[PDB]
């Protein structure tokens, strides 16, 4: 009950046993995504979100939070704030972060920073709107390491 | 070639978004995502 409607997983030990343990700092990341894209939220996930976005490690121990945030996160007309990156060189490796924004060249022609044919923007809104499927909606998501 | 469909399918991407099919958008940005998985 540290949010509502929440959904939880941990991938080390048991919430109350959290309670017995100490650590000498806890990372809580968060970030808004399809709901579709949170089971990508987990070790040994692959993905459009884990490969160029928010990755974990394979051997992730910590814990994962998701809620749906359509009231908050959509907006008729589309909520054009929330991003995320369709076109990468390379995978994310874990905990990695990317916010460039480079013209991705898809071919072999230069794109001299402008987006064209065959040179992406690389990041995408998500557009959210009220009226999606909740496998479209919004979700705001916290990993605690 | 590989380009001229992976251009094709952005356009579609984009097309949907400004005619207001945002959620059909979001679906064709997974098939670009996984269409350049491949090698």
């Amino acid at each position: 009950n540290f949010a509502p409607f929440s959904a939880f997983k941990c991938y080390g030990v048991s919430p109350t046993k959290l309670n017995d343990l100490c650590f000498t700092n806890v990372y809580a990341d968060s970030f808004v995504i399809r709901g579709n894209e949170v089971s990508q939220i987990a070790p040994g996930q692959t993905g459009n979100i884990a490969d160029y976005n928010y990755k974990l490690p394979d051997d992730f121990t910590g814990c994962v939070i998701a809620w749906n945030s359509n009231k908050l996160d959509s907006k008729v007309g589309g909520n054009y704030n929330y991003r995320y990156r369709l076109f990468r060189k390379s995978n994310l490796k874990p905990f990695e972060r990317d916010i460039s924004t480079e013209i991705y060249q898809a071919g072999n022609k230069p794109c001299n920073g402008v987006a064209g044919v065959n040179c992406y923007f690389p990041l995408q809104s998500y557009g959210f709107r009220p009226t999606y499927g909740v496998g479209h909606q919004p979700y705001r998501v916290v990993v605690l390491s | 070639d590989k380009l001229w469909i992976l251009q094709k399918i952005y356009e579609i991407m984009v097309r949907l978004d400004e005619e207001g099919h945002g959620e059909a958008s979001l679906m064709v940005s997974d098939l670009i995502y996984e269409f350049m998985k491949r090698d």
